């Protein structure tokens, strides 16, 4: 699976959330911006790599990373539909 | 000879009994290997299913 | 809040990041197989899920899968 | 209807009572109090809130010219029947039935068929009906192949299998080998036959050693183990077929 | 069981195949049909042999209109104790035939 990192630069847009395709990420909480959230990745199991999250992070550099790990591919971060590895 | 009947003696005994051979076969498997429904004895190709 | 618990790790979240545990049904689905059924009748039907005892390939790679997670790596509160 | 301000005693010149009421009935009622900017309805409205009794009573030429241009003619709206027609086709296709065709030259043939598209299961691309291969004698025909022949033993299967696999794979060699002319085609033939047959045997033992398929397994049974008697009875198969053609061709020439 | 089965249904067809096969053999040599058997080709009974020669004698398109009508066939107590014996003693009768006229 691929790593979804999140740093305190975020400032709870909530694009990436709503950009997410397969819903890897969630807003929580937090006090360190004005917004008073921040984007989590909690089901990176589930992330497939689009880096779509990372298009739409306003950031000067991106407040989210996708980090793509071809070794440890799943069949959920390669959306296989025709055969199943469960 | 462009008359069939006349194409009929001219061709082949190897010819004409492959054909025969090969209308055989299909129809040992239209009727022992997929019958048609009693129903539809016509549906050889099963299209009622 | 989520009533998962990592098994590795009990400090960090669940690798699953979900809420709420799974439901378990009243019998589970057991191995079956998209076969033939020849009605008796002359009739037959052509995707019928019928039981099949074990595993339809007994290769290693296939039988060590147990859906629990991408690596089975969920507690045994997955199942 | 009557409670349609714009629609009552719309002028004749402006439209013709027969091609309002065709244009009506191609209109979905919902849009007649206010129809979308970019439909003929819309343009009657349009224009029939300006002219008509009432109101404006002449309008120059070329203004009449563009009216008449730009609303539509009878001919334009579709009929009741190329209604109904559509509507028919749009709730078969809907409901998972689908009026059978078959591609034809840069088109496709209607064979005035209604089939079930959709399976058993609904959702399954796998499932969806097709002659081919869901029609009874494809069926029939696929379920009496000896792969899935009901009461054979896994080397009935394979030794059927292999006769006719070798019998036709003799053939493409002894015709078309390098020694085709030479007196000795049809039994390098059958030679290069029977490699194919072993090789294809061997790949076979491949694939049931590493995914180990237990179909044709008896109960209590090591995995794998119809399925491996299976490919060695096709390998068996094989030679004989081979060999039964090359016999038969050595002897009848 | 079903092999059993099988096997008496191969034993009675080899059996009659084999008092079929014991005739052809014995026949021919007593008599032989006349009527120019491939008026073709100018050939005739008394002019084909009897035995293994056959086969190559006798047109391959003759050969495969006699497999063409077995192939029709096949697709479309004490009498059987005595079928069965006698099945036996002509299977015996026309493989000793066979490998005789082979081997000699
Ligand atoms: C005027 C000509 C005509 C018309 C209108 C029809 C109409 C029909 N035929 Mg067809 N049919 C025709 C000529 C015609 N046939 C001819 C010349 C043959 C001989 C090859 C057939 C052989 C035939 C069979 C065997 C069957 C039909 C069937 C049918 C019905 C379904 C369509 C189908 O699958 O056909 C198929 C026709 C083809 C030409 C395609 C053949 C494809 C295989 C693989 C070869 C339909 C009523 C079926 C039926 O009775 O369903 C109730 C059916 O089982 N027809
Ligand atoms: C753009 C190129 C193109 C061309 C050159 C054609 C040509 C043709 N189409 Mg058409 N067709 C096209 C695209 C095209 N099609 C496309 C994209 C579709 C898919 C929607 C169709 C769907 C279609 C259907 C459904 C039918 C045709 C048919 C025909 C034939 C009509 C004339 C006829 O039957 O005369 C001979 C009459 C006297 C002709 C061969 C008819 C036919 O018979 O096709 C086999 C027919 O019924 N076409
Ligand atoms: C695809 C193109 C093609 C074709 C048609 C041929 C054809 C031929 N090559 Mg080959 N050849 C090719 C590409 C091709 N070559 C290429 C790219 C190379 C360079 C690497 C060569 C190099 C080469 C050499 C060096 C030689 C040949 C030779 C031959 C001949 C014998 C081949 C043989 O033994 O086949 C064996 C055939 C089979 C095992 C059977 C496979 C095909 C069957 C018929 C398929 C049937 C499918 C069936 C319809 C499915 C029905 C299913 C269901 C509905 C029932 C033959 C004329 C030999 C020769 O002497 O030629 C005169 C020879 O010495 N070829
Ligand atoms: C590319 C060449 C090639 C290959 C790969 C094979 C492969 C095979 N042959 Mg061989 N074989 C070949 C050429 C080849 N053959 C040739 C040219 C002939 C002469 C006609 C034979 C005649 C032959 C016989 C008579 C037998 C084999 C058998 C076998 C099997 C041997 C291993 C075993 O016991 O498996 C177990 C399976 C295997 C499927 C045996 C077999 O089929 O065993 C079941 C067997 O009895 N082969
Ligand atoms: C019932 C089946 C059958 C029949 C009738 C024949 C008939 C023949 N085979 Mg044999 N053959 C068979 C099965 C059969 N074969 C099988 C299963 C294989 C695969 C292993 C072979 C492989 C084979 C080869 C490789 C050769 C023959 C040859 C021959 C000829 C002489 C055989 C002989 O008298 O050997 C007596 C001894 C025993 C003859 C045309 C030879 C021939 O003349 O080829 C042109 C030859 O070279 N056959
Ligand atoms: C295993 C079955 C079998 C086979 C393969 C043959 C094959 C042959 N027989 Mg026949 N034959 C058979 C059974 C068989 N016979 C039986 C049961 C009898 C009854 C006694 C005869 C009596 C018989 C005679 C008297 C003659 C033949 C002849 C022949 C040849 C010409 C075709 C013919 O007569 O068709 C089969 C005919 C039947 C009546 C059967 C051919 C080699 C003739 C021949 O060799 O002429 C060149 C010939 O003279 N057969
Ligand atoms: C004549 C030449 C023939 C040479 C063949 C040599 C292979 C012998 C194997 C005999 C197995 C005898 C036999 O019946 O064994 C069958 C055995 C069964 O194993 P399984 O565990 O899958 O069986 C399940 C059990 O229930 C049954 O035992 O499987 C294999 O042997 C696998 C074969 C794969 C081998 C991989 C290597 C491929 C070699 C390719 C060589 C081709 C060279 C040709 C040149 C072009
Ligand atoms: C009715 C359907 C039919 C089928 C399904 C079918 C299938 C096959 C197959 C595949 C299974 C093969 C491999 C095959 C091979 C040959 N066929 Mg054949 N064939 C059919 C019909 C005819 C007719 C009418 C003739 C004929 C012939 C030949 C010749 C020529 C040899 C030569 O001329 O030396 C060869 C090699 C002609 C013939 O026998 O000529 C003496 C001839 O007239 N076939 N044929
Ligand atoms: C017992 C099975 C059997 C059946 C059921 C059967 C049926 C029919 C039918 C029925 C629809 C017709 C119309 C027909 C026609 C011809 N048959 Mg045939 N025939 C059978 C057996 C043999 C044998 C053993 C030979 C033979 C032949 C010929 C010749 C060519 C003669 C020639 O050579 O001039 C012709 C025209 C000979 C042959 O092919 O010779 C090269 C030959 O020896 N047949 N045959
Ligand atoms: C049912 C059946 C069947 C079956 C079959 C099968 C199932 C087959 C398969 C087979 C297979 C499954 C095969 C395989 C093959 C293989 C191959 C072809 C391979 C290749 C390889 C490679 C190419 C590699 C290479 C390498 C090396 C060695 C080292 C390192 C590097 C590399 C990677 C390069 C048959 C027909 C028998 C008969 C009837 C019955
Ligand atoms: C679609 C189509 C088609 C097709 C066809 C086909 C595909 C065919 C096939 C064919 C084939 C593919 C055949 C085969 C056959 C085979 C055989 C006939 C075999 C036999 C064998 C034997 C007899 C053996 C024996 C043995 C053994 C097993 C072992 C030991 C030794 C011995 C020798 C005893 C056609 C063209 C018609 C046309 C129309 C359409
Ligand atoms: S990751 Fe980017 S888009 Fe998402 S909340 Fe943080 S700054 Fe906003
Ligand atoms: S890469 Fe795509 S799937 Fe993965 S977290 Fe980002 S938007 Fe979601």
């Amino acid at each position: 699976s691929h790593a979804v990192k999140i740093y305190d630069t975020c400032i709870g847009c909530t694009l990436c959330v709503r950009a997410c395709p397969t819903d890897v990420l969630e807003m929580v909480p937090a006090t360190v911006n004005a917004a008073k959230q921040v984007a989590s990745s909690p089901r990176v199991e589930d992330c497939v790599g689009c880096k779509r999250c990372e298009t739409a992070c306003p950031t000067d550099f991106l407040s989210i990373r996708v980090y793509l790990q071809e070794n440890e591919e799943t069949q959920y971060s390669l959306g296989l539909d025709l055969a199943d590895w469960s | 000879d462009n008359n069939p009947l006349v194409s009929v003696t001219q061709l082949p005994m190897g010819g004409m009994w492959q054909t025969v051979f090969f209308i055989m076969c299909l129809e040992w498997v239209s009727t022992y290997v997929c019958p048609p429904p009693k129903s539809k004895p016509w549906d050889i190709l099963g299209w009622s299913d | 809040s989520s009533k998962w618990v990592n098994p590795e790790d009990p400090e960090m979240s669940h690798p699953s990041g979900l809420y709420v545990l799974p439901l378990k049904p009243a019998k589970p689905q057991e191995n079956y197989i998209y076969t033939w059924k020849k009605g008796e009748d002359g009739s037959i039907e052509d995707y019928v899920k019928t039981p099949f005892k074990g595993p339809e390939r007994a290769a290693d790679y296939y039988t060590q899968r147990k859906g629990n997670g991408a690596w089975d790596h969920w507690g045994p509160q997955g199942e | 209807i009557s409670k349609i301000a714009y629609l009552q005693d719309v002028p004749r010149t402006i439209l013709e009572a027969d091609v309002l009421e065709k244009l009506l009935m191609n209109t979905p009622r919902d849009q007649w109090e206010d129809p979308p900017e970019d439909t003929y309805l819309y343009t009657l409205k349009t224009f029939a809130e300006v002219y008509g009794p009432g109101k404006a009573t002449k309008m120059g030429w070329w203004d009449y010219f563009r009216l008449k241009l730009d609303l539509p003619p009878g001919f334009e709206l579709l009929d009741e029947d190329e209604m109904k027609v559509a509507a028919d086709y749009d709730k078969l296709m809907m409901e998972g039935k689908i009026p059978f065709a078959v591609p034809g030259p840069a088109g496709f043939w209607y064979t005035g068929a209604v089939i079930q598209w959709k399976g058993k299961e609904q959702f399954a691309g796998d499932q969806v009906q097709t002659l081919t291969e869901n029609g009874r004698f494809s069926k029939q025909f696929l379920a009496n192949l000896a792969f899935y022949r009901d009461g054979l033993k896994p080397w009935q299967r394979g030794l059927e299998i292999g006769m006719a696999h070798g019998y036709f794979l003799i053939g493409p060699f002894t015709s078309l080998g390098p020694l085709r002319n030479t007196p000795e085609a049809a039994t390098v033939g059958l030679l290069c036959g029977c490699a194919i047959v072993g090789l294809v045997s061997i790949g076979g033992l491949i694939f049931g050693s590493t995914i180990k398929p237990t179909r044709f397994d008896k109960e209590g049974d090591k995995p794998a183990s119809g399925f491996i008697e299976m490919i060695n009875w096709h390998a068996i198969g094989g030679l004989g077929g081979a060999g039964f053609a090359h016999a038969l061709i050595t002897v009848f020439g | 069981s079903e092999t059993f089965r099988r096997r008496r249904i191969s034993e009675i067809k080899n059996g009659r195949v084999a008092m079929i096969a014991c005739m052809g053999y014995i026949a021919p040599e007593y008599f032989r049909w006349p009527g120019y058997c491939s008026p073709s080709t100018d050939l005739k009974f008394a002019d084909i042999p009897n035995g293994i020669q056959a086969l190559y004698k006798m047109p391959a398109e003759a050969w495969a209109q006699i497999g063409v009508f077995i192939a029709f066939l096949e697709l479309f107590r004490r009498g059987l104790e005595a079928e069965i014996n006698n099945g036996r003693l002509a299977m015996v009768a026309i493989t000793g035939m066979i490998s005789q006229n082979a081997f000699f």
